[PDB]
């Protein structure tokens, strides 16, 4: 897991490809979907959004959660 | 895991190093011990109190256990040299290591095929053996007394043998069977004819190459200015076993028509025989009357059932070749003889040839009273001829002390002059190992080899072919004045063993480790 | 047997650079064709960009491998000459490097490998010229159809009806005859906000990038004008050191005004003596370009003034207009001017752009500046890049006449002919002709792979159909299979396939000729 | 056979294909043993047709069998 | 200048046989020093054949013997 | 290329003589100068005697080459 | 000049045997004469 440090193809950065990047795209969209999985429809429930300062907020709107959600990933 | 049970195959990169560097390390054990001034080695066992110190090359190589599978090949080469003569085993292993040392340069920085390297030595060793023949001397001097000393030694070899009845007549036949050859003393130049109904003292010597069988039916018994052709083919009823075949024909006459067509195919080969301009033909098999009748109109006498040894001995006396096929008309090695005469001895017709081209040979016809007198005489005659031939090949020496080693280098450098492209470095590498033999002999003497060998090469290159290295004074002097000579048979044995050892080792692209016994 | 051992291994070092170079071609391999896969590249600054264009990928890839950097220079030369095929020329290079790996395993020295590619490239172009359909620039119906297909790959499609003759008529005026390469930098695409796509003006003479004077006294129009290029700037003295203006008295105020107005007027007087109607001042935001007092002085002398000229256009306007740059007013004379019948400021909607017609110069030739208009900013942008690719396709036809059917059609037939012509050769070179033909099949094979079609199946269908027919069949993503690319309006000019093979033989040569690398500072 | 004979395997193979095409259809092989020139047909070097046919059939029969095994199961030592 | 000699590796090998001629009549310890100078002269056609992509051992050996 | 070898710095200064005297064929001079070092290394390692005598061997061999 | 190459290094074997044998002679050297030093084993 986590392909890194290729002995050949010398570049100024790391390069990944193959089934590794295709599996990370599924794991990325799975964690994002799980955030809105419980908020779907009017029967959904609110969640807590915690920042680095330590404060938080409570809202059931799925549009405001994804805007404040921190995701580092090209497909995310 | 290929092989197994202690058997393994070396890597192509390591096998070339094991066959070269691994063989040099074995040759390095006998390298510093070569010569009377050579050093000594130590052989120590596990008990360490059983050890010993000796300079013998055969003792050091056989005692030391060799894990290198290529090193066991040099052990077999040492056994071949020990069979010839009990001296010179050290010089063969050292010379073989020098040929393999340059062989590493004949591969890496050369790119020359290994079999061509061996063929490069076969052409270089042939010129090396020819250079030893031109410079060969002998202690045979006062041959007038030496020719008399041979008939007395032949009489001593007749003791305990039934030939002791008459010593004077039989020793003269054995003595004249050697000196009159003026060449190779091998038994292939002496034909033995065993016949019945006579006395042992009635035997005589004839150089006319007497053979038992006759030729022709109505053909004449004398042939003048004969042209001899040697070939092997079946002109009568080929496929010696015809049982089991099925011939599909409408009538019996059509079955013979295919035989007539086979006789028409005979004229294709007969026409190629007449294009050679020969009155005589040699064949090992038989010939049917119809192709033999065509030989009568063309004037070709066919000697049949000559076996093989009888054919090879006929090619040596007449200067022919044993080739059994015709590659192209008017291209071949042909023999000839002045007169072919048919005689009769022992109530059997014999053939006596006369005037063979450059013929040097003899035929000893033994006339006994029974089979016991014929069989025991031929075995005892070859033993007497072997002792007489031993004094011709041995006691004949060449100039030693680096001379003969450098003289061969000049002939190999001459061979390195006119040569094809890829063998130029292969032939030159053989002359380098020839100069390393006096170099190592000067190493153990404690002198400068690079100074003496270099001056020795430039001295013999222009004039003064008799010069050599003097280890006592550390200079170059005439070997004929100092009286330093070494046996010619020892020189031929080392060169031949080095070519046979290099023949197996240079072809090696991989080494198969022998199974432990 | 026993051959040259090569104790030192400079070739093994080159083989490591070949594998590193083939790894770059493997990444670009997925981006070939319009259906090719996108590549995600994250720059060191943190910018996240994505696209399938091989020219933009290799530019932002930041390759530190020196041999692999040659693929970027080939893609730059591929876009500078042909303008299209920067992705396929890199893949073709990797195939020759892969075929050279088998040649090195047979004991073949790379010099013969590189020399055999020279005869292989010259023969592949000669075979391509035999199958090429010759077209002429005198036919305007073929050029519009060739430009219309290049514009169908972009969001703007139905509006390309007026865009296709724009690129055709612009080149036909600058083509003349037997002009060989025609630089597209002479064609300036001006992007202005406002208007629509259907609004376009060729203005073959020239077009500027700037407006006119908005202060008091701006003529905004001039008749019978002479246009110079002034790199200087007319301003009161402003040394780069610390300066300050302090007026404590009425006499000090007039002293500063008289020195400034006289210094500006003396420059204006030398301009009128040279009969200079229009002046172009280089834009400098550091100091003042043209003072407001100088605007009032040059307005009294009836001299049109256009300032704030972009520094990027200074090199362009000095060429097309046939003028010369003026560093100082002392060297500023009439001989460096132009000739213009009318110079006016025309505003379609809100642009207020200046156009000039009738240069009337022998040294200056018809350098054309085209204006592109549109509502959204994404319109004039994509339209500029779409028309730029249309100019590259037409540029291929001007330098080398004739066109071929795209979609991997020539790569299959040339590979079949070089395989049959390989029997006419002998020795080491003859085996290279077979490997060179197999290396030309990587482009049509990759097109079948990136389009979802079966790799081995589609490639065999091309060798089967190209036996009876000639250049009549190719790979097309519209029909999802092998069909006629000439009926589907897929046309690739011959210069693209010619330059792709030429640059490939030169790229592989520059690679294999490197036997070692050392640090040099 | 060309590598073991000391000849260029690519150069000799391409040379033999030109002698059997541009000149005339015949049998001219690589030189295994030392001779003056090419054209082993002049040397009367023959190979049995039933022998050479038996080689290509067993080579194809085994090559197919190797392709028919995609899995290797090797038990250990108990 | 403009006075030339026969090139193409010839004159390089012509000097090799000339130094070999100097290696014929030579002192005792100076034989290897002079002979090695002709070896370096014969390495010039070896390098030219290696950079050109040919077999140097086949060409030079046939070039020297000729 | 920066050369940390002090012996390689001398080789660069020797190549400057060919550039100042003529200025053409400097590469061939450096190659042939290195080929003389390849043979001199073979003469020394096989001797291990002061090269000054070998230098006299090159002077007599260079005269025959000229 | 040009002398013999001396590829092998036999001196390391001889010099190791001479130094090791010299230590034996130096040990017996102290026992020379009636007044010499006695050695214990």
């Amino acid at each position: 897991f986590n392909n890194s440090r290729s002995d050949t193809l010398f570049l100024g950065g790391e390069k990944i490809s193959g089934d590794d990047i295709r599996n990370q795209n599924v794991l990325a969209t799975m964690a994002v979907a799980n955030v809105v999985k419980s908020s779907l429809g009017p029967v959904g429930l609110d969640k807590m959004l915690v920042d680095d300062i330590g404060d938080f907020t409570v809202t059931n709107d799925g549009a405001t959660i994804l805007s404040l959600l921190d995701v580092q990933h090209p497909a995310g | 895991q290929i092989f197994g049970d202690q058997v393994t195959e070396e890597r192509a990169e390591n096998a070339r190093l094991s066959a070269f560097v691994g063989a040099i390390a074995v040759g390095d054990l006998v390298k510093s011990t070569l010569g009377p001034k050579g050093m000594d080695k130590l052989l120590q066992s596990a008990s360490s109190n059983t050890c010993m110190v000796t300079n013998d090359g055969a003792t050091i190589l056989k005692s030391i256990p060799l894990d290198n599978p290529a090193a066991k090949v040099l052990v077999n080469i040492s056994k071949v040299q020990d069979d010839e003569v009990g001296d010179g085993t050290t010089s063969v292993t050292v010379l073989s290591a020098e040929l393999l040392r340059e062989a590493e340069k004949l591969i890496d920085q050369s790119k020359i095929h290994p079999q061509t390297i061996i063929e490069g030595y076969r052409l270089a060793s042939a010129a090396a053996l020819d250079a030893l023949t031109k410079a060969a001397v002998d202690n045979s001097h006062d041959k007038t007394m030496f020719r008399e000393d041979l008939i007395h030694i032949a009489k001593t070899t007749l003791s305990s043998k039934i030939l002791s009845q008459d010593k004077d007549h039989f020793a003269e036949l054995a003595t004249n069977a050697i000196l009159r050859l003026k060449g190779s003393t091998n038994l292939e130049h002496i034909q033995i004819i065993k016949i019945l109904g006579g006395k042992l003292s009635d035997s005589f010597l004839d150089e006319g190459f007497i053979l038992a069988k006759k030729f022709g039916n109505n053909q004449p018994k004398r042939i003048e200015n004969a042209k001899i052709l040697i070939a092997n083919t079946t002109l009568d009823t080929d496929k010696v076993k015809i049982f089991g075949t099925k011939f599909k024909v409408d009538s019996t006459a059509k079955l013979a028509q295919l035989e007539k067509a086979e006789r028409e195919k005979m004229k294709n080969k007969i026409a190629k025989i007449s294009k050679f301009g020969i009155n005589t033909f040699i064949n090992r098999q038989l010939i049917y009357d119809y192709p033999e009748q065509l030989f009568t109109d063309l004037g070709i006498n066919s000697i049949e059932h000559a076996d093989f040894e009888g054919v090879e001995r006929l090619a040596l006396v007449t200067g022919g070749e044993v080739v059994s096929t015709f590659d192209e008309p008017s291209k071949c090695k042909l023999g000839e003889c002045d007169v072919i005469e048919e005689i009769m001895l022992g109530e059997q017709p014999f053939l006596k040839f006369s005037g063979c081209k450059a013929g040097e040979a003899c035929t000893i016809v033994l006339r006994g009273a029974t089979d016991q007198t014929l069989d025991e005489a031929e075995r005892s005659l070859h033993d007497a001829l072997s002792v007489l031939s031993q004094t011709t090949k041995e006691t004949r020496t060449v100039l030693g002390g680096g001379c003969a080693e450098m003289v061969m280098s000049k002939a190999v450098d001459t061979e390195a002059q006119n040569i094809d492209g890829k063998k130029s470095l292969a032939v030159e590498a053989f002359a380098r190992a020839l100069r390393q033999l006096p170099t190592i002999l000067a190493d153990n003497a404690g002198f400068d080899s690079s100074e003496l060998v270099s001056k020795l090469r430039s001295s013999i290159y222009n004039g003064i072919s008799t010069s050599g290295l003097d280890l006592n004074n550390g200079t170059i002097a005439d070997m004929r004045q100092l009286g330093i000579v070494e046996s010619y048979k020892l020189k031929r044995a080392v060169v031949s063993s080095a070519s046979e050892a290099a023949e197996v080792l240079l072809r090696v692209d991989n080494i198969i480790r022998a199974r432990p016994r | 047997n026993a051959t040259f051992k090569n104790k030192e291994k400079p070739q093994e070092v080159r083989k490591a650079n070949i594998i590193a170079a083939r790894s770059v071609a493997d990444a670009i391999r997925t981006s070939l064709g319009p259906k090719g896969m996108d590549k995600m590249i994250k720059t060191s600054r943190g910018e996240i960009i994505i696209s399938n264009d091989g020219h933009t990928i290799l530019k932002q890839m930041a390759i530190l491998h020196p041999v692999a950097r040659m693929l970027v220079e080939v893609s730059a030369a591929q876009d500078s000459e042909a303008g299209d095929g920067t992705t396929s020329v890199v893949i073709l290079t990797g195939a020759l490097l892969g075929a050279a790996e088998r040649l090195l395993n047979k004991g073949i020295h790379p010099t013969i490998i590189a020399d055999s590619f020279q005869s292989a490239a010259k023969r592949s172009v000669d075979i391509l010229l035999e199958m090429c359909h010759k077209v002429s620039l005198s036919d305007r119906e073929q050029l519009v159809r060739a430009a219309s297909t290049s514009l169908s790959s972009k969001i703007v499609s139905q509006y390309s009806s007026f865009l296709a003759p724009l690129a055709v008529d612009s080149v036909l005026k600058i083509s003349d005859e037997n002009s060989k390469n025609v630089d597209l930098n002479d064609i300036r695409l001006v992007k202005k906000v406002g208007g629509t796509i259907d609004d376009t003006e060729m203005i073959d003479g020239v077009v500027l990038t700037q407006t006119a004077i908005k202060s008091a006294g701006g003529p905004t129009r001039k008749e019978k004008a002479k246009i110079g290029l002034i790199q200087f700037q007319i301003s009161p003295p402003k040394p780069d050191t610390e300066n300050n203006i302090i007026v404590n008295d009425y006499r000090q105020m007039d002293k500063i005004l008289k020195e400034e107005r006289a210094y500006l007027l003396n420059i204006c007087k030398k301009i009128k003596k040279a009969k200079c109607n229009v002046l172009l001042i280089q834009k400098s935001i550091l100091r003042d370009a043209v003072n407001d007092l100088a605007l009032h002085f040059l307005s009294k002398l009836n001299i049109m003034v256009v300032k704030d000229i972009e520094r990027e256009e200074i090199e362009f306007l000095s060429k097309g207009l046939g003028c010369k740059p003026i560093a100082d007013i002392e060297l500023f004379t009439e001989d460096r001017l132009g000739s213009a019948d009318l110079v006016e400021e025309i505003d379609s909607d809100g642009s207020k752009i200046v156009r000039v017609t009738g240069i009337r110069n022998n040294n200056a030739r018809p350098t054309v500046s085209v204006v592109i208009r549109g509502a959204n900013n994404m319109i004039i942008d994509e339209t500029e890049r779409s028309l730029h690719d249309a100019l590259c396709v037409i540029r291929c036809l001007v330098k080398e006449r004739g066109l071929i059917a795209g979609g991997g059609a020539p790569e299959i037939e040339i590979s079949r002919r070089l395989s049959k012509e390989a029997r006419s050769m002998e020795g080491v070179q003859a085996f290279i002709w077979q490997e060179f033909a197999s290396a030309l099949e990587v482009i049509p094979t990759t097109l079948a792979e990136n389009a979802g079609l079966n790799s081995i199946k589609v490639v065999t269908e091309l060798r089967s159909k190209h036996e009876n027919g000639e250049l009549n069949d190719g790979i097309s993503v519209r029909r999802s299979g092998t069909t006629n690319t000439y009926e589907e309006h897929i046309l690739q000019p011959v210069l693209v396939s010619t330059s792709a093979i030429t640059l490939a033989s030169e790229c592989v040569k520059s690679i294999l000729r490197i036997d070692d690398i050392a640090f040099s500072r | 056979l060309a590598e073991n004979s000391g000849l260029d395997p690519i150069g000799t193979l391409s040379t033999l294909k030109s002698k059997q095409l541009k000149e005339k259809i015949s049998n001219i092989g690589v030189d295994c043993l030392g001779y003056g020139s090419n054209d082993m047909k002049e040397l009367f070097v023959v190979d049995p047709f039933i022998g050479k046919k038996q080689q290509i059939l067993l080579a194809t029969q085994l090559c197919r069998m190797i392709l028919k095994i995609d899995n290797v199961i090797i038990s250990g030592k108990d």
